[PDB]
């Protein structure tokens, strides 16, 4: 199984700034990385797939990236409603393995 | 025929699609000496149509099957065998040696082209009438590759699309013009197309159209039209919002004809389209992210319109089944008023998505068009990855 | 031949039957790559005779063999291979794709017809000279089916019997007339026949006779005579008390020519007969309830007489052995004063009756007639269901 | 052709080498019915090129594969099969029976020659047009042997080099001249060459050149030129310090043209060379002691100069991979201004060096020349001796 490791677990950024969430796999997963966002007390929304392609209607603030075993999700002009638990799933081989999440707190 | 062929006719009305061939290779392959292959295609002689594919030089059960994810190796061989049989050890015909290829009959004999090599010292040898006639070497030294479909010939001239260079950058594409295996001319890519890979070509009315893959930025395909009479070409993207590469962003409402449609970069999967005004049909995988499902959608004036949405469709492979590469082929020697339009879909099985086995492989489905509006079925490879364990 | 064929001759005197072919497929199949098939038949080119059958796309040993009881699937393919060989992966010729079929040579090239589909959106494509020429779609949307024997051609015109509709009700049968793959005419069933299925046809003297199956109420077969010159037909039942469908009630003393003979409904098994006055021979399974045994009985003026009991017979398969489908074929290009009359019997092995294996399959026996009164043998498939365990 | 062939053309400029064929037999052979062979070669009909080899009469997996180190046995058979397929049980064509052979097409039909026998009572039968025409018996009673490459024909006359005698002493070589299977003349070896074995021959400009093996003292090859028009020949050694037999002493700075170059005696491995002045290419194993690696080196005026060191090279098989026998072949019926120069390398696998299996066997690589200076790859047999355990 491929193993997605998310560190750090908590992130604080101020309203209007940048944050970036780092995800990493245990072998070259050849860019097959998806990012979900889980809003508190809601279901996940798929933001990005294939490391950087946005799903239908996640506004361009969210910028997926990466390569090999190291990927990252950047968010800009951080909104007080950006608070959520962010997870990377991988989508190269079965079974589709997630990360631990990162809570983005608003300073 | 005893004479070269001229593409005198035009396409017939595509109104639905009918099954033309299905080899069932992995299903049979669990117990016969079916060869591991990938990148298939189909091509017609004036006398018969055969399935062609890039062999990996091992049977699917054989222990050397493990690790066939690798595209290029020196155990790759371009083979052919009868229409709708499996690539069997005891009936494939090896056409030339290499890991990239195109093949097509000019009316008299056929040309096969197999590229072989180290990734920085690759070399093509242009076989004509089963004899090695010409050889071209790498101009940009980073993987010299060609079509993985059949080329079309006209009056002896068969244009062929070769790309050497980066699949991640600008590459160095070039159209070559063969007549009887010799190089008549070769010219560099021109047009608004940013990067060309794995071109799918059909010929009608003395013009050949190729629908390719932009690996770099495209999610909308580059179309190259080539004029085999004057040995000239141009390229553009397909204007339609209906995006056909895979992966892709979800289709816009307005598409893009003179630049890549921005979204999924450094990736694609070979494909085709029949581009003919009202009678345009585009093929695409259903998944925006994976080679699963295949469908044919009629999108009138797709090539030229930045607003063309579909008006009729047909399902070929369900989204719950796997697909892969697709390309165009036609029987130029089929007696008619017109050219029957056909395509094939490769059905990948194995690694990476079914990694419980260590081999990758495929079977083939192919359709041709009918003017009747026939009913549709959906055509699964069919094997159970669990009986190979 | 380089010219179309006219059925100029008439049958020869049937006086006994001699073995023409026996493939021994399941027996060999325990150790070679013999294909799982069912619904076989035989057809002759002007140059050679071959065995044709509907493949299930798996070897009998292969693990995908399990579950081949199902008649229709998209892994079915109509194949042919040499007379008296097994359907081998490495020598069958795939003729078209689908789960119903007919095929026959018009003298010049041959027509093959394979129906494919969902049960409510089925489609036939009429291949001529190994190229797809025409396609007809479902008129009644509940399983479009055709012969599972060979069709007969005359002067280019080959009538073909198609039934779409219910196998339990009124269905919607129709005779189609092909010349060179194109549809010359098509007309609805007519005559007193209540329901037509799986017609067996032979041609003599410029008329083609089909002996079919009434699934619905018949236990006596519908006979359709077709006139390929004027493209007309009529249907009736066979008058004889000698009932030939299976299952059936036990034979009466007076039979029925203008209605089904009442008794076993919603069921039958494909069959044939040579209908020629004094020289009429009917084939039937021996069991009134199961496809076991096969015999040929001479019942003079069977077609026209409600009292015709047999006068000579011959045993083909014992009642302790299994049989199945049967149909007529002839070598129209066999040099003679007359047409040698032949038939084939399919020999089913597997599920449901031998359910210790999970595959169904079959072999073939075929006979032609002799005027000598030869001795008889009885011709078992031959395999032991216990060596496959 | 319908007419005999005259070697009218001369060689083309050898500037690099391109892959012509690769059968991948041991790799496939782990799971198909690939035959155990050894001593391969290639030969061209006016209509097609095929791979020929000496079969050992067993499949590589079959249990009789064990012990195929032995060169001669009565289960040896000279076979042929299509270019770049494996020697498969179901598609090899047996050419004659024996353990030594040559074969070649004279333009009309082909001659095959298989020697069979006890080592002291051996007999050759010269088949022409697949019928046994002539037979020659042992003159020196200690293993009668011939080429293990193809012979060249000119105007019906095909010279063939036969050696009976000791492989450790003086043997008794003799050039025979066949026309249409009959013996036109035969003459004894002449020239400064001390001992001839396994001659490799190509024809150009109505002269045939053979590059052989001196088993006895040579580490530099004997070259025989034969004049097929006058039925005369001479022999000499190759002057170059570049030693090409295997084993060999390490190359001197001055070589030897009229005597064996002293160093490794009672041993060698069959080989070839294209001898043409500036355009001379010699092939050799890389190891001075073992059949591993194969390379082609251009050594101008090699034949005539005792100081010729190489000026361009190409790697065919790496030194970490195994090689074996090599020889020349050409397509005399290939349309050109000139003769394309080709060679094959046999790739031995098994005993004695990979004795974890009990069979010896091989696959084939073949190249032809290109005038372009193409890039090089290195072409491994490819199987893992560990999957056969
Ligand atoms: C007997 O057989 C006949 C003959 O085949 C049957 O009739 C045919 O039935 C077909 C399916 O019912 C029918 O196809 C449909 O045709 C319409 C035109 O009216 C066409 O729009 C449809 O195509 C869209 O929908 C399919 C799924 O339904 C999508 O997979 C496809 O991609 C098309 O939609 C996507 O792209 C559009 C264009 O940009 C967008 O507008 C749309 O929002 C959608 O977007 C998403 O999907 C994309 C791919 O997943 C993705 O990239 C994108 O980003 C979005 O996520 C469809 O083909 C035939 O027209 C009809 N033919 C005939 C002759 O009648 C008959 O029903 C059968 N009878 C029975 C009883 O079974
Ligand atoms: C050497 O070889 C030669 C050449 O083959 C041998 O001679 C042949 O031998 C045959 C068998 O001995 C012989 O066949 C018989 O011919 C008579 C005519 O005289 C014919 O009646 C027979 O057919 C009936 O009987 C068989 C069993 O014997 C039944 O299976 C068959 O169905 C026929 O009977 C059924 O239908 C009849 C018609 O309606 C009814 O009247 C009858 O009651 C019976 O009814 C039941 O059976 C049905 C099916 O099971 C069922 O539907 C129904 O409801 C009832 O339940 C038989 O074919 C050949 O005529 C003869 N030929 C020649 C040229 O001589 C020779 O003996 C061999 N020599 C040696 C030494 O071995
Ligand atoms: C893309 O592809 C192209 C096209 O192929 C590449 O260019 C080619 O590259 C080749 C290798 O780089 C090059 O070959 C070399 O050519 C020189 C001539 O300048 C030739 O001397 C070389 O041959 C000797 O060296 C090899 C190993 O390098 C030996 O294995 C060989 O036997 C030759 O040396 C031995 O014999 C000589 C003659 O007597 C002695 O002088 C020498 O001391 C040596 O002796 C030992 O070795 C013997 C065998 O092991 C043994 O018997 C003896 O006793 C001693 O122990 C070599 O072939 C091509 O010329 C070149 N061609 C072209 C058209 O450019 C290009 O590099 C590729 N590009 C990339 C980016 O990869
Ligand atoms: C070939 O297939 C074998 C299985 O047949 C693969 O074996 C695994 O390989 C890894 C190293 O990659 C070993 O550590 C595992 O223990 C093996 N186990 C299993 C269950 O497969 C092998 O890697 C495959 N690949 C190649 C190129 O040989
Ligand atoms: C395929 O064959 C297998 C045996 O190879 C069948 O397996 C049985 O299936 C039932 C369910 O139908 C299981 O509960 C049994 O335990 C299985 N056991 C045995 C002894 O066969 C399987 O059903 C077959 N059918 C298909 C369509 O796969
Ligand atoms: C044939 O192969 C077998 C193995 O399949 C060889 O068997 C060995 O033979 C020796 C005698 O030469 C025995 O003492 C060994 O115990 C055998 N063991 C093993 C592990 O192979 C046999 O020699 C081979 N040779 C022939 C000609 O039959
Ligand atoms: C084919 O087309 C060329 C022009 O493209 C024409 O000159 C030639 O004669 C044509 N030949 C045939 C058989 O149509
Ligand atoms: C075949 O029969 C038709 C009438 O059915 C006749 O006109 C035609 O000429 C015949 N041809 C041959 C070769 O018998
Ligand atoms: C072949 O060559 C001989 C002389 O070697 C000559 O007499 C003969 O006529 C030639 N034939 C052909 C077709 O060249
Ligand atoms: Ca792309
Ligand atoms: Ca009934
Ligand atoms: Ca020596």
């Amino acid at each position: 199984d491929i193993v997605m490791t998310q560190s750090p677990k908590f992130m604080s950024t101020s309203v209007g700034d940048r944050v970036t969430i780092t995800c990493k796999a245990s072998q070259d997963v050849s860019t097959a990385v998806v990012w979900y966002q889980q809003k508190p007390g809601q279901s996940p929304k798929l933001l990005i797939y294939w490391a950087s392609t946005r799903h239908i209607g996640v506004p361009d603030r969210f910028a997926g990236s990466g390569s090999g075993t190291d990927y990252t999700l950047t968010i800009s002009s951080v909104q007080a409603e950006d608070l959520a638990l962010y997870y990377c799933q991988q989508h190269y081989s079965p079974p589709w393995t997630f990360g631990g999440g990162t809570k983005l707190e608003i300073k | 025929i005893r004479e070269f062929n001229n593409l005198t006719k035009g396409l017939c009305t595509i109104n639905s699609w009918h099954i033309y061939g299905k080899d069932n290779a992995v299903r049979i392959g669990e117990d016969s000496d079916v060869l591991v292959t990938r990148e298939p295609y189909v091509s017609c002689d004036p006398d018969e149509c055969r399935f062609y594919a890039l062999s990996q030089g091992t049977t699917i059960r054989g222990k050397h099957s493990n690790g066939t994810i690798h595209d290029r190796s020196q155990y790759r061989d371009l083979i052919s065998w009868p229409l709708s049989s499996p690539p069997t050890v005891y009936n494939s015909r090896v056409e030339c040696i290499g890991w990239s290829s195109t093949s097509c009959h000019d009316g008299r004999a056929r040309m096969s082209i197999c590229i072989s090599g180290p990734n920085n010292n690759a070399s093509a040898v242009i076989w004509y009438n089963r004899r090695p006639v010409t050889e071209i070497n790498t101009w940009a030294r980073n993987i010299l590759r060609t079509q993985e479909s059949e080329c079309v010939c006209q009056n002896g001239v068969c244009p062929v699309v070769f790309t050497d260079g980066s699949a991640t950058g600008p590459a160095e594409t070039r159209i070559y013009y063969f007549k009887e295996g010799k190089i008549l001319k070769w010219e560099p890519l021109t047009g608004t197309a940013k990067h060309i890979e794995e071109c799918s070509c059909y010929g009608e009315q003395a013009g050949v159209t190729c629908t390719c893959r932009d690996n770099w930025q495209g999610s909308n395909r580059p179309v190259i039209q080539i004029d085999p009479v004057a040995m000239t070409h141009t390229s553009q993207y397909i204007c339609s919002p209906v995006l056909t590469d895979n992966p892709r962003p979800n289709d816009p409402t307005v598409g893009k004809c003179n630049d890549p449609y921005p979204g999924n970069n450094n990736n694609g999967v070979k494909g085709f389209s029949y581009l003919d005004g009202g009678n345009t049909w585009l093929g695409r995988t259903i998944s925006i992210a994976s080679r699963s499902g295949y469908e044919m959608l009629k999108v009138p004036n797709a090539l030229t319109d930045d607003r063309s949405k579909p008006t009729q469709g047909q399902t070929i492979v369900l989204n719950t089944d796997w697909s892969g590469y697709s390309g165009s082929f036609m029987d130029y020697w089929a007696e008619g008023e017109c050219y029957r339009a056909c395509f094939y879909v490769e059905l990948i099985r194995g690694r990476p998505k079914e990694d419980k086995v260590w081999w990758t492989s495929n079977s083939i489905v192919s359709m041709c068009s009918s003017t009747e509006f026939l009913g549709q079925w959906n055509w699964p490879d069919g094997a159970k990855i669990e009986y190979f364990l």
